[PDB]
């Protein structure tokens, strides 16, 4: 009682740290991997998804 | 008649009308310009003139 709201999320135990996968945003977000070149820095970021 | 251009003859006339500026056209309030370069270089089109 009293649950505000429940989401269906990514797994996290599963999607674990280990997979380079964050998920505290609620969507996939792997630094490092696909990423932009010739744009200024924090232009990375969506990527990340 | 109409009066004679002082140049057109070899008189010399020691009192002429000068124009001239009411004050220094330097006021110090030089152009400023906000420049905001391309945010990828790889997106830029180089193409089309």
């Amino acid at each position: 009682y009293g649950a505000a709201v429940v989401n269906i999320d990514l797994n996290r135990d599963f999607f674990d740290t280990a997979t380079g996968i964050d998920l505290t945003k609620g969507i996939p977000l792997v630094q490092d991997l696909l990423v932009p070149i010739g744009v200024t820095a924090g232009a990375e970021q969506s990527a990340e998804y | 008649q109409v009066g004679i251009p002082k140049l057109e003859v070899d008189h010399i006339s020691f009192s002429n009308v000068v124009s001239m500026m009411t004050a220094n056209i330097r006021t110090g309030d030089d152009m400023a310009v906000e420049r905001v370069n391309p945010d990828d270089v790889r997106a830029i089109n180089i193409r089309n003139a």
